[PDB]
Formats: C-alpha cells, structure tokens, sequence
C-alpha cells in the first residue's frame, strides 16, 4: 500500500530477511525501501502486476493466499 | 493496514490442509 | 485339529483381546444346511458358511449364548454344535455337549456330582464345624 | 534481526525449523530409507 | 475393495480393527520406529529417547502456570517440578518392572524382561533429568538464546 | 551384469578372445564360416564392460557387441 | 631380522603393512584399550567413554573462536554449540547403527549388533552432553577453578 | 583343497581388503621350474617358489593379467595356471581355464551362448519390445 | 600462588599435571599390569 501511493519512486518489497548471520552492516544496509527490517528489493515485476489488475489492499492478497491454499488442497 | 497475528496463525491453520492432502498424494504416487 | 470355516465377519472391537492368547478362548463348531445370517454374541451380525463353521470366542458364555441361538433362531434347528476349551499351548478340551447329549436330557454313565442326600435344612449349624475350614453345604 | 510485521516470532521459531529440524529429519529418513534391505 | 476398514491383522475375531488411526502405513511405519518400539534398540537407548523427550516438554506447565511463575525464580521451580515429577516417574517405572517380570523372561522382546525394563527405567531416568535441564538452561539463558537467534551478538 | 552377444558375421578369428582380460568368451565349434569357429560369452557374469573385444574384431560392423547393463561389483571392477 | 616393516599378521597379500606406526607394541596395547576397542567393555561404557572426551574437548572452538567470543556469554555460546554438535552426533551415530545392523547379528562384536551400537550412542550421547556441560562449568567458573589452582582461598 | 606354496613376499598396500573375507576373493596356482621374480598386479615385485605357487587376489582380472603374465612374459611360458574363485564359506569354484583348454582354442563339448542367428543390423525396432522388459539384443 | 618468571601458567597447569594425572595414570596402568592374567 505504501508503494501503492507511490509506484514511482518507492522500492517493491520481495519479503523480509530473517538471516541470523547478519552483521549490523549488512542489517543497516538491507533495511531499505521504507521498511523497519532488512528486507529484499523484489525485482519480478509483482507490484506492478498486481497494481494492474486493481489490487490495492494486504488483506485482498492474504484472502487470495487463503484462497490458492484452499485450491492446492 | 496490515495484517494481524490471528490472521497469519489462522493461514498457518489452513496450510496443514495442503500439507496432509500433499503428504496423502505422495505416498499414493509412491506405491 | 478343529475344523471348519471361519464365519465370514466384518470385524469388531468385541472379539478377543489378550486373554484369548495369554490364557484361553473358546471355539464353536457347527454344520450348516444354508448360508444365512447371524448374530455375533460379541455385538453385530456375521454370516456363518454352508457346511463347517468355526467360530473363537473369549468366554464360555458367549459359545453357549450362540448355541442357545443356534437351537432356538433357526427354523432348522441347529443342534450339532460342539463347544471347545483351547489353550496357548495348543491343547484343545472338548466341553458341551460333554457326553454327545444335551444336559436337559438324562444318559446313563452320568455320575450324580454335587448331589446331597439330605435336605436343604438340615445342613449342620456353622458353630458345630468353627476352625475347620469348611462351610456348611460342603459336610 | 526483529520485524515490525504481525507474529515476529514466528521467523524466530521457522528459520531454525525450516533450516535444521526440517532437512535434518528428512535426510534421516531419507537416509534410513534409501539404505533399507528389506524385500528389494 | 474400497473399504478402509478391514480386520486387525487378517483375523475378524480378533477385538479390533484395521484402521486408518490404527493399521494406516503411515501408523506402522511412526509407532514401530518410535523409541519404545523401534527395531535393533537397546532398551537403554529407547528409554534415553523416551526420557529426554519427556523431560524437556515436562519443563513447561510449571514454569509457566505453577506458583513461583510470577517471582524471580520462575525457571528454578519450573525445573524443581520437573525433576521432581521425573524422579516419581522413574521410580514408579522402575516398581512396574521389578512387579512385572518376577518370573520367567520371555525370549522376545528385550524390553519386557526384568533386564531390559530395568535398562528402559535407566534411560528414562538419565533423560529426563537430562531434557529437564537442557530445557531449564535454554529457558534461564532465554536471552541469549533469542540474540543467537537475531543475530544480535554477530 | 552386462551383456555379450555375437552375431552370424564371426568369421572365428579369435581376436576378441584374445583381446578379453576378464575370460568371458570361448570359441566353439561353427560352420558358418571358413575358420569353422564362432565366439561364445559363458562368463558375462565377470564381464566388465571394457569393449577390448569390440576393438579387436576385424568384420565391419563387429560380430561381438557389449551391452552395458546392470552393474555388480564384478562389473564396475572393484577389489573392495 | 633387523626389517621393522613386515607384513601385517604374517599374510603379505592382505593390503596392509606391518610397520611401528600400524602394528608396534605401544600401538596394540593404546588402540586395543580405547574404549572402543577395550577387552570385556559393555558398549555404554565405550560410548560414554568417548562421548565425555569428545563432549570435553567439542567446548573449545566456539568457546574461543565463536560469534560470541566477545559478548558476555561467550562460554554460553560455546556451551550450545557442543551441545547442538553432539546431538548431531548422536543422531548420526544413531541412524547409522539402524542402517548398518539390519539383518543377523553376528556372534564376535557386541558392539557391532543394532543393541550393541544402540547402547554404545546411548553412552556417547550421555557423555557427550556430560563432557560438555562439564567443561563448560570449568570455564564459567574460571575465576574459582584460577583460585583453587594458586591456594587463593585458603 | 588348494594346494601350493605362497609366494614370498614383503607385503603390499595393494593386496585383499575386507571384500576378500567378506564376499569373494580369487587363487591362481601355477607350477615353475626355477625360482624367478614375477610382477605383483597389486604393484611391486614377488619371488614364486620352484614348484607349485599359490596366490591370492582381490580380483578375478588380476589373477588374468598374473596369467597373461605367466605366458608371455618368461622363456619357459608357465601355461598351467588355474585360477579360482574363493568364498568366505570356504567353496573353491574352478574358473580358468574351464574346460582344460585356453579360450583362444576350440573344443568340443562347448557349447554356444551368447550367440545370434541374426545380424546386427537385424535386430528388431525399440518400438516393437515397449512395455516388455527387454532390450532389442534380448529378443 | 603466583609467578614472576616466564609462562607462570606452565606450574598452574603441570602440579596438577604431575600430582594427580600423572601417578593416577601409572597406578593405574601398573595396576592393570600386574593383574594380567595373560600368560605368565
Ligand atoms: C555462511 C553463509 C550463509 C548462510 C548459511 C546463510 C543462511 C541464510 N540466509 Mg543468507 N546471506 C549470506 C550468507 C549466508 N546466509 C551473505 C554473505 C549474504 C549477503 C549479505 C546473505 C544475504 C541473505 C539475504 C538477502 C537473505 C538470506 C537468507 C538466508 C536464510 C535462508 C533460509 C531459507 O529460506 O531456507 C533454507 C534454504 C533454502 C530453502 C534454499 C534452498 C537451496 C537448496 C540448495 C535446495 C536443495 C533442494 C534439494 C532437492 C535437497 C533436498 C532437500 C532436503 C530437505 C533434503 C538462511 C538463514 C534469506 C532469509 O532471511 O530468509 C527468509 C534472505 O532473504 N541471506
Ligand atoms: C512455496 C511458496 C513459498 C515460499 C518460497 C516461501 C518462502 C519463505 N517463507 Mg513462507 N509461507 C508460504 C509459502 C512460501 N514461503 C505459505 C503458503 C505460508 C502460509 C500462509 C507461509 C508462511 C510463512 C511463515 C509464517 C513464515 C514464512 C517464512 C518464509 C521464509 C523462510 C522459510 C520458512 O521458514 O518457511 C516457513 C514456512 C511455513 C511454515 C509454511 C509452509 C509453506 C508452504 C505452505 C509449503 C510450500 C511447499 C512447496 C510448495 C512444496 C514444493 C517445494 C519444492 C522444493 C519441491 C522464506 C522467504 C518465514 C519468514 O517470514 O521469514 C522471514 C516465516 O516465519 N512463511
Ligand atoms: C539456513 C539455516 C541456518 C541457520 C538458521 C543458521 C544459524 C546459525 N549459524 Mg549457520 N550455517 C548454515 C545454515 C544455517 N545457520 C549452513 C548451511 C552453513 C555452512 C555449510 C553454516 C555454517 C555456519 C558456521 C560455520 C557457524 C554457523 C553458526 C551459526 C549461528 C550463529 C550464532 C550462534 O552462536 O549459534 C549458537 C546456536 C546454535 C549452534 C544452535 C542452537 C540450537 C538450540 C538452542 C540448542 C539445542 C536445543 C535443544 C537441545 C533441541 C531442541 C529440541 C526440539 C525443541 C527441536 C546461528 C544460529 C556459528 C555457530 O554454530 O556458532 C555456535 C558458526 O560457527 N553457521
Ligand atoms: C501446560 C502446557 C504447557 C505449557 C505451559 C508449556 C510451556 C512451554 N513450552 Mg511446552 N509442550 C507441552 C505443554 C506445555 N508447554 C506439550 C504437551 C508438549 C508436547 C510433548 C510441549 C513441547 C514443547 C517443546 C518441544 C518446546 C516447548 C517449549 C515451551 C516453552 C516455550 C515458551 C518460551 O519461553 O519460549 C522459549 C522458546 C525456546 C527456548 C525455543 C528455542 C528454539 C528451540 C531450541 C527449538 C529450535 C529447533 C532447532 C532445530 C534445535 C536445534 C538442535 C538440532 C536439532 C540441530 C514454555 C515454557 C520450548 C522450550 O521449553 O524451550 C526450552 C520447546 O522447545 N514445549
Ligand atoms: C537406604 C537405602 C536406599 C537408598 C539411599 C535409596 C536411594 C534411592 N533410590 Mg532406592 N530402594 C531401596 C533402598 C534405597 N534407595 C530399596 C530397599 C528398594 C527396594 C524396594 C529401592 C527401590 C527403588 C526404586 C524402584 C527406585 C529407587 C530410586 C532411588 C533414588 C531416588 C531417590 C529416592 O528414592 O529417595 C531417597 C530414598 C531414601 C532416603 C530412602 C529409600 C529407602 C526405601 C526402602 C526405598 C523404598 C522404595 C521406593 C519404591 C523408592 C522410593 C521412591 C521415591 C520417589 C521416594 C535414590 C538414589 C529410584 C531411582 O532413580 O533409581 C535409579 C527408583 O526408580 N529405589
Ligand atoms: C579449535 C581448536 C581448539 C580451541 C580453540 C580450544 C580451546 C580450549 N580448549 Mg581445547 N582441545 C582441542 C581443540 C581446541 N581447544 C583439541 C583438538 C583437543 C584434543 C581432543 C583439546 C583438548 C582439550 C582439553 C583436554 C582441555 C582443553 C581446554 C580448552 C580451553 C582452555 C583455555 C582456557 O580457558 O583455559 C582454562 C583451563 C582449564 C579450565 C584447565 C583446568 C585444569 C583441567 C581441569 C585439567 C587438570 C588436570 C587434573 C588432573 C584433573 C583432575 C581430575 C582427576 C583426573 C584427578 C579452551 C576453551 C581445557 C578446558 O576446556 O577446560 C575446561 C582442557 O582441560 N582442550
Ligand atoms: C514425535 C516423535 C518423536 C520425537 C518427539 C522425537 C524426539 C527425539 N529424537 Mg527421535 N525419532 C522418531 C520420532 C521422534 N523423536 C522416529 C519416528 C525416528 C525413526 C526415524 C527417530 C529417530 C531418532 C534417532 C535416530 C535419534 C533420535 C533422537 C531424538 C532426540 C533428539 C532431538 C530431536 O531429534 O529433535 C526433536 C525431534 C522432533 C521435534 C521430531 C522428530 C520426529 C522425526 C520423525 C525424527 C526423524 C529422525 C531423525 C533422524 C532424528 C532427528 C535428528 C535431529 C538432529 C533433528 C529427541 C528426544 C536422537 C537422540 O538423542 O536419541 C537418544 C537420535 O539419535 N530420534
Ligand atoms: C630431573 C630433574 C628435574 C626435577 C627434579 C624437576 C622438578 C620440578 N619441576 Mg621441572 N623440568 C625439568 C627437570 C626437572 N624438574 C626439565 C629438564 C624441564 C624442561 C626444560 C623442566 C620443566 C619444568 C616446567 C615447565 C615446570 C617444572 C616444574 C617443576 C616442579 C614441579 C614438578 C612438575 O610439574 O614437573 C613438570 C616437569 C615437566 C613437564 C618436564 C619434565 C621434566 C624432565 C624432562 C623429566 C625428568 C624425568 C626423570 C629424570 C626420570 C627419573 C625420575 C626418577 C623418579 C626415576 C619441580 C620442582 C613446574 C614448576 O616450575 O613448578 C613451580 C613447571 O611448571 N619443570
Ligand atoms: C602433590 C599434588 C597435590 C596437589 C596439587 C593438591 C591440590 C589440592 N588439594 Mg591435596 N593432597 C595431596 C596432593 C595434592 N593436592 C596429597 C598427596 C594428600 C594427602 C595424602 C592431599 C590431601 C588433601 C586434602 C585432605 C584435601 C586436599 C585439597 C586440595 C585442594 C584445595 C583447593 C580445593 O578446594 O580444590 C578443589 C579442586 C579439586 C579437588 C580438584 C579440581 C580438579 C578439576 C578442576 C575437576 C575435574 C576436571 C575434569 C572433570 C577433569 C579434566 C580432564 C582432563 C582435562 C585431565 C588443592 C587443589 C582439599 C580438597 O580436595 O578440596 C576439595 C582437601 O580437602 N588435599
Ligand atoms: C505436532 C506433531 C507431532 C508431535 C510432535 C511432538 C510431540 C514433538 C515434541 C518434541 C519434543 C518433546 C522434543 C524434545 C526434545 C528433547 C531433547 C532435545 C532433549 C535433550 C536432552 C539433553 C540435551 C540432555 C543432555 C544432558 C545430559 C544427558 C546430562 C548432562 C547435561 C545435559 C542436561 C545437557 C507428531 C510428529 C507426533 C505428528 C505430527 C505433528
Ligand atoms: S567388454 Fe571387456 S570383459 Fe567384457 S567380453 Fe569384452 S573384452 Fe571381455
Ligand atoms: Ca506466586
Ligand atoms: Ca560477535
């Protein structure tokens, strides 16, 4: 949602780095694009999929996770 | 907004679903 | 060694448990004119086979409840069942109809056991037999 | 490392299990298995 | 067929059932190769597994709910019931087996002999104060066991 | 272990017997041809898979073929 | 003759040598009584033989060499890491003895029966964990171990 | 049993390893007439005895290479090797020469295997055999 | 205790050393030795 309200200059989010071999440099360094955490840069293309096709909201993306779990099973 | 807590323990509730019915297709392929 | 089919049976939690190969169980065998259907003295209904059928069992109850069945249920009296004691080491001890005669029925060679020959009240006082071991119906 | 997501303790607990518990009791099984001579 | 649900081991007079709860592979295949059960062990090693197991999850209920839970010494007294708890335990193992095997000893399992239950006893003991106090260690130590696990100190 | 078939083109030259470390073929009795002699593989068993006795044999398109199979400790040459 | 080097046990076509380092005196009467290899030893005591030496010695690296060797719980962080290293261990020595001890059980070894090898990581499980909790008390309580060494108490 | 004399020598790194006392191992026995040093195929030089000579190998292609040595590799060619196939259990099997006779020669009562009544290039397509088990040289 | 001299920590190491391991080794060795009742 934060890149929602800006797709131009704000970095995607892949997901969130849990590495308990991090130094405080590689901590400082990885907590990027707006985040508290260290996280990953995604480059795949996603966000601007699913801003595309007019998602806007986490919680339409945990339904559908919830949804494509349901239809795996 | 995110998510919340029970929210995500709740998608982990549902994904033991896939996991069973996974660990049920395999041994099934496997014999 | 005991002969006949076993009656052909889903399976229940009622049948034999521990007992049946620490200690003993119990087997009945009867003849078979038909294919028809039973009820197990252990709960549900089983279909017992054309010919012989062996059934084990964990008491001796349960074999003369079937039997009882066996002789009272069917419109051809099933009266040919032979009831068996059998043993974890193999040893198999014919019981009922002990003699080939049902007990309802009198036969010679019968020996009158626990038979007393006097009455119910004359049975001696407890105090007359005190620090003897022995109760009074067994004097 | 800490997260500001909702459950953070929940890759304080998954990392290990997925890092150590997860392949260390598959390759044991795996390792039981492939090494059974039971029939062929 | 379909069904399933059959007899217990092939023989429909015997008081049980085939199920997918009792006679599944998967069932077979995780109680015979539980510690109590699996194939080769010695008893000692069964009882160590069972003991260690049972030890380090016994540390919980009263480290968290018991009566010192809200002093300083919550992990002592959780730590001080659970070897409590496995000493009555292995104690009463240890009763179980010498009532138990008086007699003649089977020429089956190992475990069910006075030898081998004594050995089981031994294990379980040796476990579970064991798992106690691994568990009481990771419990007291909580914090650095969380910076290890956030890459605090590194 | 693998397998050593021979085929009608053996002229009995005995090369791939000579050429084999491993004793698996013999030379028996023929009429196909002038040497009245054709290659035979009792001892597949001990056969490793070389193909010395491919490269020894002189017909075009060889009379002996080794087919490479299932492998033993025979077969994959091991002392251990 | 004066030639150390002779074939091993007398058969000069078995792949060994008979050399001061493979078969010297010192060399049977040290190997043949490690706990291993020691005459009448039940494969618990083996195990916990060599899981205490092992468990011992496993502290040090991450004691010294560790990512928490310059926090205040650098002793803690080798501690755990010996710890986790001999469960590993174990568990390695376990699922081998199942996958090797299969079939029969010969009649020379005990150790080397699925009992016996049960028993014998049971013992380095045991020790193993003991060694290292053993070690780690040294080290914790340096200070003490320092004082007793020069007679400062007393 | 095997008889002969073991050849002496030093001992080797290159010898039997447990596969010998734990599937198979391999005996070549061979008369000399004169004590001369042969090359060991596990590296390194040996002295046979003068008369029978016994060795044992690892593999069944070493006792061939020591008897391809044995041929050709003397003046006087030692041409009586037999070669053996030992087990743990203690059966000696005869493997080389089999019939008496070196391979390169032909015999009577040999019988032929491995041998097709096709060509080569007769053999039949894969497409043909799918599902079956067996190659296009098995057919 | 202490010492003045060069690698004070070789007598904080080698009393013990030469008091308790040492003879407890050979004692024990001995004693393993001349129990044994191998051949005389
Ligand atoms: C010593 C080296 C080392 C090690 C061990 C790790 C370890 C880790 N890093 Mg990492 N990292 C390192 C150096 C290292 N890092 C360095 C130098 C950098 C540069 C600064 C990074 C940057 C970095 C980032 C940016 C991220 C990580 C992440 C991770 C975690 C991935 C765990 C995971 O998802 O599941 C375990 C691993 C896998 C599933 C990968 C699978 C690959 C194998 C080969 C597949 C094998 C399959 C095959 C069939 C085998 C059979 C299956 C088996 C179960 C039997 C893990 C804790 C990620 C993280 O935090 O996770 C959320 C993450 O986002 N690291
Ligand atoms: C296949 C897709 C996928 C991938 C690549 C990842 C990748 C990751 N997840 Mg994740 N996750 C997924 C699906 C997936 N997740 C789903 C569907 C759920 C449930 C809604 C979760 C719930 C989840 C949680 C709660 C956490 C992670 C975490 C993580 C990270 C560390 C690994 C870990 O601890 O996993 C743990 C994962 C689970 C316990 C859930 C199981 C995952 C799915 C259901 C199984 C998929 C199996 C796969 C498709 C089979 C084929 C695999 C292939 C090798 C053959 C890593 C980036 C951790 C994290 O955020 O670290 C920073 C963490 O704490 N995941
Ligand atoms: C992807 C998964 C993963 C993860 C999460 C880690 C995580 C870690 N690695 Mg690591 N590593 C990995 C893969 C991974 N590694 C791989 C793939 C390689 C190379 C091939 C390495 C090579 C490597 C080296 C060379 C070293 C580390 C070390 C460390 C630890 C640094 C902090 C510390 O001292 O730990 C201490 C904590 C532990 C070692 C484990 C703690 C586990 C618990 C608390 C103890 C056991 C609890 C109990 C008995 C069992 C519970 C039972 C039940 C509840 C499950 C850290 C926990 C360092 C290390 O181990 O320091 C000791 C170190 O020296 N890593
Ligand atoms: C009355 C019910 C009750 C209560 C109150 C508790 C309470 C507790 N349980 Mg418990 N438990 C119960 C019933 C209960 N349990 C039952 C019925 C079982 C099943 C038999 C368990 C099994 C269980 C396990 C297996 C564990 C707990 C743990 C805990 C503690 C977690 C809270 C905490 O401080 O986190 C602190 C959390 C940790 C210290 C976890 C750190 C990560 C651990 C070491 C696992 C990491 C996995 C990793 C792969 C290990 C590496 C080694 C090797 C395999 C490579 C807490 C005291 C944990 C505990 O006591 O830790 C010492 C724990 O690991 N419980
Ligand atoms: C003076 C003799 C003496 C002493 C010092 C001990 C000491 C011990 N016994 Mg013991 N025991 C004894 C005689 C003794 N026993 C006799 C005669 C029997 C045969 C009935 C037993 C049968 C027995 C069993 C079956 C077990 C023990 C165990 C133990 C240990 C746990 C602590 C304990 O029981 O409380 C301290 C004990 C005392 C202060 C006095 C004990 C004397 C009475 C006769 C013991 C009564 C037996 C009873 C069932 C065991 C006590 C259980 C405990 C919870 C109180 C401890 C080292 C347990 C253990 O972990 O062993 C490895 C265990 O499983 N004992
Ligand atoms: C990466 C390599 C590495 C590293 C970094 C270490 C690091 C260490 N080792 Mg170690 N070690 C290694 C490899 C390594 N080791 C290997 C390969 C072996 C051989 C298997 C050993 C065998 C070894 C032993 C046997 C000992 C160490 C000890 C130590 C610690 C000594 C430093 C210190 O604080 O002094 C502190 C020094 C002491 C506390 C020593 C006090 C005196 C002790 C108790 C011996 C006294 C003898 C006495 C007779 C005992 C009485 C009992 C009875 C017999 C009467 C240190 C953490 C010592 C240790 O961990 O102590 C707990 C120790 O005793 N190491
Ligand atoms: C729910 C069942 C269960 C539980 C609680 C345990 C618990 C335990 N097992 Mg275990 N085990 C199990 C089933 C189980 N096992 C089965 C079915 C097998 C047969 C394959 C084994 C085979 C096995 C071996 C060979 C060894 C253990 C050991 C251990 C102890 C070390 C901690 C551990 O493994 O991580 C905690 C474990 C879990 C949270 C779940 C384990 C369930 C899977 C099926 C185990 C997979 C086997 C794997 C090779 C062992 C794990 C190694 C570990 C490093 C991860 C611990 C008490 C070791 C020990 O010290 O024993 C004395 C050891 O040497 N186990
Ligand atoms: C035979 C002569 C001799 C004698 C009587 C002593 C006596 C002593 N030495 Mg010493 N030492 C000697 C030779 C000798 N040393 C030599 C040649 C060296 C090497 C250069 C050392 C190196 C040495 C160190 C480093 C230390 C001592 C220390 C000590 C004191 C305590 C014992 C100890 O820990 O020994 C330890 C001794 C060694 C580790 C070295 C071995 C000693 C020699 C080489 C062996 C001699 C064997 C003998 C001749 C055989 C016959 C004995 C007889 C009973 C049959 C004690 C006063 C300690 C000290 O200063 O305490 C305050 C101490 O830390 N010594
Ligand atoms: C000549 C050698 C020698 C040395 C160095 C000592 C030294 C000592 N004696 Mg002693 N003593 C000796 C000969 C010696 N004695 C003799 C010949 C006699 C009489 C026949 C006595 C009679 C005596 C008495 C009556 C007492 C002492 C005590 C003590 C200790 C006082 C401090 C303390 O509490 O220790 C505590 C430390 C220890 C007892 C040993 C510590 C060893 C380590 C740290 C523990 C084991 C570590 C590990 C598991 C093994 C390491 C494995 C590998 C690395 C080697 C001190 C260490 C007192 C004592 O023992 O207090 C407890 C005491 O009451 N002594
Ligand atoms: C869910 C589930 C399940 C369950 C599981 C469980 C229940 C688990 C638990 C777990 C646990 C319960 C674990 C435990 C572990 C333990 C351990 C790991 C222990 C250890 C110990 C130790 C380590 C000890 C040692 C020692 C000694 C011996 C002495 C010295 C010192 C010490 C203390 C260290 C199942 C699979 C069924 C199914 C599916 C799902
Ligand atoms: S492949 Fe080698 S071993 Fe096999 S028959 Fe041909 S030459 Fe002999
Ligand atoms: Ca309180
Ligand atoms: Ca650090």
């Amino acid at each position: 949602e934060q890149w929602i309200k800006d797709p131009l200059n704000i970095r995607p989010i892949a997901h969130a780095i849990w590495d308990p071999h991090f130094g405080e440099g590689a901590v400082n360094a990885f907590t990027q694009a707006g985040a508290s955490n260290p996280v990953n840069i995604a480059y795949s293309g996603v966000y601007h999929w699913f801003y595309t096709i007019g998602m806007t909201t986490n919680q339409e993306l945990y339904s559908g996770a919830v949804f494509l779990l349901v239809l795996a099973s | 907004m995110a998510l919340s807590d029970t929210q995500i323990l709740a998608a982990l509730v549902v994904a033991l679903l896939p996991a069973f019915l996974a660990f049920r297709l395999s041994t099934e392929l496997y014999k | 060694e005991l002969s006949g089919q076993p009656p052909k049976f889903g399976g229940s939690t009622g049948g034999l448990l521990s007992k049946a190969n620490r200690e003993e169980k119990y087997a009945i065998t009867w003849t078979s004119a038909s294919e028809q259907v039973f009820e197990m003295p252990t709960g549900g209904a089983a279909i017992m086979n054309e010919g012989e059928n062996l059934l084990y069992l964990a008491r001796k109850e349960q074999c003369l409840a079937l039997g009882t069945q066996l002789r009272t249920k069917f419109k051809p009296k099933i009266q040919d069942y032979k009831i068996y004691r059998v043993y974890p080491s193999g040893e198999v001890q014919y019981l009922h109809p002990a003699d080939g005669v049902f007990p309802e029925k009198v036969n010679e060679g019968r020996e009158a056991q626990g038979t007393k020959t006097r009455r119910i009240g004359q049975n001696p006082e407890p105090v007359t037999i005190k620090f003897s071991g022995k109760a009074p119906y067994e004097v | 490392m800490d997260g500001s997501y909702a459950a953070s303790y929940l890759p304080w607990i998954l990392i290990p299990m997925v890092g150590w518990l997860f392949p260390a009791v598959t390759m044991g099984l795996l390792f039981i298995h492939i090494e059974s001579e039971g029939e062929g | 067929s379909n069904q399933v649900v059959q007899a217990y081991n092939g023989d429909p007079f015997v008081g049980h059932l085939s199920t997918p709860i009792s006679d599944s592979a998967f069932t077979r295949t995780f109680i015979g190769n539980l510690p109590a059960y699996r194939k080769g062990l010695s008893p000692i090693l069964r009882g160590l597994e069972v003991g260690m197991a049972h030890g380090y999850f016994l540390i919980g209920p009263w480290t968290l709910l018991g009566p010192l839970r809200d002093s300083e010494y919550q992990y002592i007294g959780g730590l001080i019931g659970a070897l409590a708890l496995i000493l009555v335990a292995t104690a009463a193992l240890s009763s179980y087996g010498l009532v138990t095997f008086q007699g003649e000893q089977g020429s089956g399992d190992t475990l069910q002999t006075a030898d081998g239950w004594s050995q089981f006893a031994a294990g379980f003991f040796v476990g579970g104060m064991g798992g106690a106090f691994v568990a009481y260690f990771l419990l007291e130590n909580l914090s650095v066991v969380d910076g290890i696990f956030r890459g605090l100190f590194n | 272990s693998h397998s050593v078939k021979i085929y009608d083109t053996c002229i009995g030259c005995t090369q791939c017997v000579r050429a084999c470390p491993l004793d698996v073929l013999e030379m028996v009795p023929w009429d196909g041809c002038k040497a009245a002699q054709i290659a035979s593989s009792p001892r597949t068993e001990d056969c490793v898979g070389c193909k010395r006795c491919e490269t020894a044999c002189p017909t075009d398109f060889l009379s002996i073929r080794v087919y490479l199979g299932a492998e033993t400790t025979r077969s994959m040459g091991l002392a251990y």
